[PDB]
């Protein structure tokens, strides 16, 4: 899970 | 002719012999006479033994739990203050491990968006975090939402809990703020990070605690956690609170642990480094991982560091001169998360696989695999229990017997983005139909 | 090489000195020793145990369990023999029958066991469970  | 051995034995004695009970037939002891009772009640060792056999407390764990239970119990006595202790856990684990037992369920609104990015369980509060920039509390006594927190002006990715209901974020926002639930408001925000904040972490050095964020701008800045109220810092030099930045790393800061002066960073430039907060440099350069580190352990009890890689493998340092101790291979895939538990060195792999190692000498303990191979995407772990999750899939596991306890709790969630649990509460922030919800579940 | 014990009933026991050092009592008294207050019947009892465990290491048994099925006073003078000889393991052999003789059984089953009397008056019992 890899922010914007 | 009978003889009450009991009694007649010397002290030292008997106890020798109710060591060699198991807790219900003490219980029972404790109802056949008024000495029997005397001589039981006396002892703080016989409970001070069980608590540890049951895991419940370990040798370093006492003194504390002996403190809490003073707070809890102020007229109590040490003896039976720590049996209060005892039968209160030993029933909660039973209800944890009876596939006939049911936890109570509580189901309470969660984020803007279906997916939850972090989650804290401490004093009470349950605290989630969400790319729709916002901060939720709960309070996990009464089971339900108490109040938000906003501020950030992006998704929020990493925030860290601190004693007495004071919090600290970082968000893709690219700032790092401290939020005070009893206010219910952001009461600092430290600018710097010329990137997203994608890790962070708290330690406490000679009564002083400090604040670590690693960013994707290859560095991690130090802050030290403060003692109208948005009161802003656009600069770090300006910035009372600001310490420095540790500079080492080529590529995001994916991963931060740390404990007292020593912290232990991981990156994508698929290395980890050691810095001694406290001298603000570089200690040690772990390099050996052919990929991205995406999870970090400081093992500070027994001064080593444990590392999760893309590489697939799972590598332990010593701290005491950065040496490679082991290399653990016991996963096909991305090794993304870790845990260190009293007992167990717990490690969940991109390709539904979970192993569990010998916290001293790694040997290997127990593995699962999730039954529809997909990706582990949260996990906690106790040394009794184990709870991890997947898409379609929430599993509870009983690591005595290794048997799955239960499958299907919370079988309707799509998703478990985070799973943290402590005594009879257990939580999760799921993703149900393209929303999210928090889950609280009860084994009191 | 032997040793000879005397029991408090004046009895002398020869016995092979080093199967003897099992006592850390005789072991520290560094060839005839007392055993003041010990039944001979007891200490004969005591013996036996540390001839037949001669070749034995200890860091539940099933001959002991044998040995130890004996009545409750002679069980009670033996753990006290082995406590005062200083002999562990038989002291341990001895406290793990005990415990083996509560382990399962209720208030009531191990009063009637030990022959103990219930002093807990009605009030003090219903607050008891």
């Amino acid at each position: 899970l890899t922010p914007p | 002719l009978k003889r009450d051995l009991i009694t007649s034995l010397p002290f030292e004695i008997s106890l020798k012999i109710f060591n060699y009970l198991q807790f219900e037939d003490i219980i029972n002891s404790l109802g056949v006479s008024q000495n029997w009772n005397k001589i039981i009640r006396k002892s703080t060792s016989l409970w001070k033994k069980l608590l540890i056999s049951e895991n419940f407390v370990s040798p370093k764990g006492f003194n504390s739990l002996n403190l809490k239970l003073s707070q809890k119990y102020p007229k109590l006595s040490q003896q039976d203050r720590l049996r209060l202790s005892f039968l209160e856990n030993i029933f909660i684990l039973k209800n944890w491990y009876n596939p006939k037992f049911v936890p109570q369920r509580t189901t309470l609104r969660g984020h803007m968006t279906s997916v939850i990015t972090c989650l804290q369980f401490e004093d009470n509060y349950v605290i989630t975090g969400a790319d729709d920039k916002m901060i939720r509390v709960y309070d996990s006594i009464n089971k339900k939402f108490l109040l938000q927190l906003s501020g950030h002006d992006g998704g929020v990715w990493a925030l860290k809990y601190a004693h007495g209901g004071i919090l600290v974020s970082g968000s893709t926002d690219r700032t790092v703020r401290v939020w005070d639930i009893k206010k219910g408001c952001c009461t600092h925000v430290f600018e710097g990070h010329n990137s997203t904040v994608r890790c962070l972490d708290i330690v406490e050095y000679k009564n002083i605690k400090y604040i670590v964020t690693g960013s994707r701008d290859n560095t991690l800045h130090v802050w030290k956690l403060p003692k109208d109220y948005p009161l802003v810092f656009h600069t770090p030099e300006e910035n009372p609170y600001f310490v420095g930045v540790l500079r080492g790393h080529m590529a995001s800061v994916r991963t931060v642990s740390g404990h007292g002066n020593i912290v232990v960073s991981g990156s994508y430039d698929n290395t980890l480094i050691v810095w001694d907060v406290a001298q603000m440099k570089c200690l040690y350069i772990l390099s050996g991982h052919t990929d991205r580190i995406y999870s970090t352990i400081y093992d500070h009890e027994r001064k080593r560091c444990i590392s999760a890689s893309m590489d697939t493998t799972i590598r332990i340092w010593d701290l005491e001169n950065g040496e490679l101790m082991y290399t653990l291979q016991g996963h096909t895939a991305l090794v993304g998360l870790l845990r260190l538990s009293d007992k167990f060195l717990v490690s969940a792999a991109a390709d539904g696989s979970i192993r569990g190692w010998d916290a001293n000498d790694y040997s290997r303990k127990f593995s699962y695999h999730h039954t529809n191979l997909s990706a582990i995407t949260t996990f906690y772990v106790s040394d009794n229990i184990l709870v991890s999750g997947s898409e379609n899939q929430f599993n509870i596991y009983n690591l005595r017997s290794g048997k799955l306890v239960h499958a299907n709790i919370l079988k309707d969630a799509d998703q478990i983005w985070s799973v943290n649990f402590k005594g009879k509460t257990l939580v999760a922030a799921v993703e149900k139909d393209g929303q999210s919800f928090l889950e609280i579940l009860d084994f009191s | 090489s032997n040793v000879v014990l005397v029991s408090g009933e004046g009895e002398r026991f020869t016995v092979d000195k080093k199967i003897a050092e099992r006592s850390l009592l005789l072991k520290n008294y560094l060839i005839v020793m007392p055993v003041p207050n010990v039944r001979s019947s007891v200490l004969q009892k005591v013996i036996e145990w540390a001839e037949h465990h001669r070749d034995s290491n200890f860091p539940v048994d099933s001959w002991d369990r044998e040995f130890l099925k004996v009545d409750q006073e002679m069980l009670y003078e033996i753990i006290l023999a082995a406590n005062y000889l200083n002999i562990k393991p038989l002291l341990d052999a001895g406290c793990k029958v005990v415990a083996e003789m509560i382990r399962g059984r209720s208030p009531e089953e191990i009063r009637r066991t030990f022959n103990i009397v219930n002093d807990f008056t009605p009030e003090e019992e219903a607050a008891i469970r």
